């Protein structure tokens, strides 16, 4: 039965560090989306700055 | 109005009463942990949560009483616990005075001394236990290391921690089914219900205080 209360303890408790654990990995999946959205951007606008003023 | 007793022989003679009474309460302990052990589920389900708020407050006694080290001797402690409890609950509210023995009533494991002062050599096998095997085997708890005059104090010391733990607990629950049935013979069953309460109340604390204690006594054995 000890046993038994534990099992059914540490599931729960698995359960919620691995919820918590998922939450923390899409934060990092968002943060990461973001930054990357911004290279994108960014990078592109440098990138005709640069070409733009040798054009120029 | 009775403090006899019949015993059975194997060559020597050991009481009969005992023997049956705490096989009961073997009988109801397995018998209810073996049905609240078999389908658990990650959320406490009807009926195992209360196994399980016992087995956390057997957790913190130990903790409390012992340490960090307290997951060893869980189940040493809870059994202090639950025997002594289930003991005195059984002899309290489970109707034998309709049993009648070859001579002797039967109401709990704990009356006959014998229970309590095998309870008390266990723990103190227990804390012996934890004071060999945690310290250095030449000394344990009893060196005078404060003062060397203050060995005979110690060594007097040692002996009376299981005569008190083992008295404390069986005069109590004899004196308490004492005065359930000498009442009862003065008068009939519905006068004395509230005095049972109160042993009864008694009868859960001096279980509670026994296992509390004993887990104290181990911590004295680790330090």
């Amino acid at each position: 039965l000890g046993d038994f209360m534990d099992k059914r303890d540490a599931s729960i408790k698995e359960q919620l560090s691995g919820v918590k654990d998922t939450s923390s990995e899409v934060k990092q999946l968002e943060e990461q989306a973001n930054a990357v959205m911004r290279a994108a951007r960014a990078e592109i606008s440098a990138a005709l700055n640069k070409m733009k003023k040798e054009t120029q | 109005v009775g403090q006899h007793f019949y015993w059975q022989i194997g060559g020597f003679q050991i009481h009969g009463q005992v023997l049956i009474t705490s096989w009961v309460v073997i009988a109801i302990l397995l018998g209810s942990a073996a049905i609240a052990v078999r389908s658990p589920q990650t959320i406490p389900t009807g009926g195992q949560n209360f196994f399980e708020y016992v087995l956390e407050f057997i957790r913190d006694v130990s903790k409390t009483q012992i340490g960090e080290e307290y997951r060893p001797w869980v189940p040493f402690i809870g059994t202090m616990f639950l025997f002594i409890f289930v003991s005195n609950w059984s002899g309290a509210l489970l109707p034998w005075k309709i049993i009648q023995l070859p001579h002797g009533e039967l109401a709990a494991p704990t009356n006959d001394i014998n229970t309590t002062v095998a309870l008390a050599l266990l723990t103190s096998v227990a804390y012996f236990y934890a004071g060999l095997t945690k310290k250095g085997l030449g000394y344990f708890g009893k060196y005078i290391q404060p003062t060397p005059i203050l060995l005979p104090i110690n060594i007097l010391e040692d002996f009376t921690k299981p005569l008190s733990l083992s008295f404390r607990l069986f005069g109590n629950i004899l004196a308490d089914e004492l005065v359930v049935v000498v009442l009862v013979s003065l008068v009939p069953l519905v006068v004395p219900i509230p005095v049972m309460f109160l042993g009864l109340f008694t009868s859960g604390i001096q279980a509670l205080i026994f296992a509390t204690l004993a887990a104290a006594y181990i911590g004295e054995s680790l330090e």
